């Protein structure tokens, strides 16, 4: 199944990266930032403007040409939301080992079309859309993330909201526990990555001793993560995990319509989420201001420091 | 619960969705729109001058329990002569509907829907909805229409039939017959149900919809199943390629601040507090709300500037928070990332200089440009109260809100500056 | 509120009143009674094997909100085939209905009513009721049927038309047309409404009824107004000359103690307390309840022996109070008058001697024979605890109830006697 690409998440310091939509404003700026950080960017792709040299690196008309000219093993996407679905289809067709798309505003139907053929293939893993990116601290950052607060350590952070992902990154760096892998799966309901993949990549990795799990109200991915951690992270030899639930105190909602809202869902996104989190042995924080202190307290309680 | 914070999905008035179903060929009761009692009279006499139903076109959770300023119960009425139709319409059009969702800031009923009244024999609920569990569209059907569906779904999960659909191969008529026969359709009108579901799915795929709820799909007293309600929740992201649907958006149903925010691609969330904010990303917005509520405060109306917004966007943002008078202390809590922090520093400089923002701006700026932002803040030389810890920022802003509301009581003026 | 204490007016099952309307010529949907699923099948296939309604024949305030032991919601169901009619009837007949009025002692649904399902166009409420304000029968009519009528009557008193009738001259058809046209009938079916009201008034005068409520009287989709519900509250006093109606009284809907009390002309009122009583007249019954509740007690089940009852009546009374086990201390509080107190003294003597009444009988006897009653009590030489002050009697009986329930806890036995 497509799940066989789970191990593609953990990029190392030898991961060659291309950037589709190179000439785009955000594309150019964050390509500059990634090159400054040390990301092994090896070129970009722009339709109708490729075949040239920009930023000192080649640009091609298609991901086919970039793959056959450089053999890059991952791609990032900054094309406009109208054309993002076609770019992701082209990236998946080119057999890119890891494709991450950052764009926000993708129509749901086009993302359905993308996700279906993604699930009918086993050799490509997608991160996004509406995601911050994926980073291996000190080795390689991909997407949109402030690498100037990242240090290699023993914390694995996966979260939906990219901005709160950054907040957790900073609050783990402040206490000095470092970071092992930080992934934003993205809040969009139709995304290429979910909680289960990141959690089990973190569990079977020796470099990570503590997992950070920030989720928001709405949906049921947190319940699936809680069930997974109950199944595979219980009893002895279970690395501690700390979770936050953004929106614990919030207005009830809008309650526009029935069906897809509550009928076929797990009616989650409320005070019952945190209960599923304690029931799975996950330590929860009551405020987004003490995640780093909470994980430090969990390490010192079990005496890993 | 639900989403609320992230995006306000476009909900059309009933008559627009009814027209959309009409043009798609879906079997539907005859319906028209009335803006004044005169054409209400004309349509009532056109439909037979008897057995007519009048519906209010107000976007709210409560429509049959609401109250008008004129003193009428509910948004639906059953009239039997065009004269009483005019009489009741005169108490709807131009009137303000009070429902529990609005509380006191009720929306105004601009138009009404005039329809023929048909007697249903059986009441089915039906819904084509995009969903992540089945990785695509899902046809949900049940024989408990006309009644709230969550209760029967929770108490009797078996009665709610759910069938997924493969998008690349489309929908197959055999699937529609299967759904109709599993709901319990009469064996003589199953073909009509299948045709209606096929047309509804074609409409669902065409207009970039997200959830088409027909509740209740009812068989008439003479066959030829007719849809009664046609709730449609669309996709916010589909604005670029669905121009016809999104142009017909009704803007009277939201505050003018909401309209102004949408004019510049800024998410806006009003509340009942007195601490304004300006947050990058919904997640940190809920984080800021939770941390403020921890310290005894309550956010007033906070925004979301998205990613890559220009300086004019944040200038309009600050104009928008300062427009409300219930705000006392404003915190800009933007962490870096896609949204280049230096443009926000420039925006705060310009907006405080221009609009004379005398309220304590408890800034907290980080990410991908900290040197430029802090350097610009220091160069501008204002009361831009810098902070760099989330908990400390929340503590400071809550205390500043209390100080401001206390000094207003004392009838004295204060000025806030960083400790030397 | 209401009467409750004074008399339990005969309420028939729905099908009996429907039959009574049928024999009177009132326009009425076709209906039949089913005692088993077999004849339910037969009637369903007789009416067309489709579009059938099933109603539960249970005498309770809540019938659409009640619950069966089998786990079905409400007492009304809409079936479309005789097979599912049998299936649902198998979950009604022989089953116990749980409503809020019963709480836990629900009545059992013995039969069901199978009727044709008709689509109403307009819903009118109508009621012929005897009343003291208009010194006779009153025709009440409104156009708010199908919904609870007290709310609209209180909020909109004008909408409830009330017209009195002169009994000696009878009812006049012109009055019926006036009522129909003031409610707002269509001008083509007013004659049918007048005929229906005339027939209903003839039934009202014939069967010695007290209140005939048709809610809702509904025009059909093809004219020919048809009554849906036909609630009839009769007159208790009319038992002597209305034999047919009162013989059809259903006795399963009340406790066997109630049936036994009615067999001897004794009013019975059960409660949730633990101090039995035996009171002459309803007024002193409420007085005794109030005075017991003043002293912290609560009456358990108290009676009303009427006037001129024989000694056997009060013997059966004491048997009836002692039948319940929740009673602890019994007070006979009869003041004199029509009920000759000496026969009650004889009755207490006989009943305590026979049934071995070991519970403290706090008697309080007065009126028109005090010498004979007290002399008989003293001659019998028992634990018949005499008292002669109402407040003192209530104090004594409440304290004795507490003593009895305390000694039961202590697992010790006590005997009560007058102070020397
Ligand atoms: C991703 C995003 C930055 C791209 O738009 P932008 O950079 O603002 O604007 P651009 O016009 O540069 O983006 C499209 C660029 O890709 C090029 N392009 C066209 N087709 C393309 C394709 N199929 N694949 C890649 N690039 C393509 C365009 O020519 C353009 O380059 P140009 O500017 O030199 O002409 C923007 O859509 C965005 O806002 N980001 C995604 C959502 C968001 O708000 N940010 C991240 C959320 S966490």
């Amino acid at each position: 199944s497509y799940t066989a690409s789970r191990q593609h998440l953990y990029v190392d310091k030898n991961t060659k990266i291309i950037c589709q939509g190179f000439t785009g404003k955000q594309g150019t700026f964050h390509s500059q930032q990634a090159l400054e950080y040390g990301t092994k960017l090896v070129g970009g792709t722009t339709p109708g403007k490729g075949g040239q040299t920009h930023l000192g690196l080649p640009v091609f008309n298609t991901v086919k040409e970039a793959k056959e000219q450089t053999g890059a093993t991952a791609s990032v996407i900054y094309v406009p939301p109208p054309f993002a679905a076609a770019a992701i289809n082209e990236a998946i067709e080119a057999e890119i080992p890891l494709v991450v798309c950052i764009t926000e505003g993708i129509p749901q139907q086009d993302m359905v079309r993308v996700k279906h053929k993604l699930l009918r293939q086993e050799k490509t893993r997608l991160i996004g859309p509406n995601c911050p990116g994926v980073i291996n601290p000190g080795e390689c950052k991909i997407g949109i993330m402030p690498g100037h607060i990242h240090k290699k350590g023993r914390i694995g952070i996966v979260s939906r909201s990219g901005t709160l992902t950054y907040e957790a990154v900073h609050q783990t760096t402040q206490v000095g526990l470092g970071q092992s892998l930080c992934v934003g799966i993205g809040g969009d309901p139709f995304n290429g990555t979910d909680f289960i993949d990141c959690l089990e990549i973190f569990l079977n990795d020796s470099a990570t001793e503590g997992i950070i799990l920030i989720g928001e109200i709405g949906g049921n991915a947190e319940e699936n993560a809680a069930e997974f951690l109950k199944q595979h992270n219980s009893g002895p030899n279970s690395k501690p995990v700390v979770s936050f639930i953004a929106g614990l105190t919030a207005p009830p909602g809008r309650r526009m319509g029935h069906a897809g809202a509550i009928i076929a869902g797990g009616k989650g996104g409320a005070k019952e989420k945190i209960s599923a989190l304690q029931s799975a042995g996950v330590v929860v924080s009551m405020s987004p201001a003490q995640l780093g202190t909470t994980i430090y307290k969990e390490f010192e309680k079990r005496k890993m420091l | 619960e639900n989403l609320y914070f992230q995006s306000m999905n476009l909900s059309l008035h009933e008559y627009m969705s009814m027209e959309l179903l009409q043009e798609a060929g879906v079997s539907v009761p005859k319906g028209y729109v009335a803006k004044s009692p005169d054409e209400a009279y004309a349509i009532a006499k056109k439909l037979g001058s008897k057995d007519v139903v009048i519906k209010a076109q107000v976007l709210a959770g409560g429509r049959g329990k609401g109250t008008f300023e004129s003193g009428l119960k509910g948004g639906v009425k059953i009239v039997f002569s065009p004269e009483e139709a005019k009489a009741v319409s005169s108490q709807m059009i131009g009137k303000k509907l009070f429902t529990k969702q609005t509380g006191e800031k009720g929306r105004i009923c601009n138009q009404v829907l005039v329809c023929e009244r048909k007697y249903p024999r059986r009441e089915y609920y039906f819904a084509i909805t995009m969903e992540r569990s089945f990785q695509g569209p899902v046809l949900i059907g049940s024989s408990h229409g006309g009644v709230n569906i969550e209760d029967v779904a929770a108490e009797s999960p078996e009665a709610i039939i759910k069938e997924p659909i493969d998008i690349e191969e489309g929908i197959k008529k055999e699937q529609a017959l299967q759904l109709a026969q599993k709901m319990g359709f009469p064996p003589n009108i199953v073909e009509s149900a299948a045709e209606n579901m096929v047309k509804l799915y074609s409409l669902f795929l065409k207009y970039d919809a997200t959830m088409i709820e027909i509740n209740p799909m009812v068989e008439d007293s003479d066959g030829a199943v007719l849809c009664m309600d046609a709730k449609i929740n669309f996709d916010s992201n589909s604005a670029y390629r669905q121009k016809k649907i999104f142009d017909l958006q009704d803007w009277t149903q939201e505050d003018e601040r909401d309209k102004d925010a949408a004019k510049a691609n800024l998410n806006y969330i009003g509340l009942d507090g007195n601490i304004g904010c300006l947050v990058n990303g919904a997640g940190l917005a809920m984080a800021t709300m939770d941390i403020i509520k921890l310290h005894g405060g309550t956010p007033a109306n906070f925004l979301d500037v998205g990613g890559g917004a220009t300086v004019h966007q944040v200038t309009e943002a600050f104009k928008l928070i300062t427009s409300d008078k219930k705000v006392l202390a404003i915190l800009v809590n933007i962490f870096g990332g896609i949204m280049r922090c230096d443009v926000i520093a420039q925006g705060i400089v310009m907006a405080v200089k221009d609009l004379e923002i005398k309220i304590p701006v408890v800034v907290r700026l980080q990410g991908t440009r900290v040197d430029d932002a802090k350097a610009l803040i220091a160069d501008s030389g204002l009361k831009i109260l810098a902070c760099d810890d989330l908990d400390e920022a929340a503590r400071m802003v809550v205390k500043l809100s209390e100080i401001v509301t206390l000094a207003k009581q004392a009838h004295v003026d204060v000025k806030f500056q960083l400790p030397i």
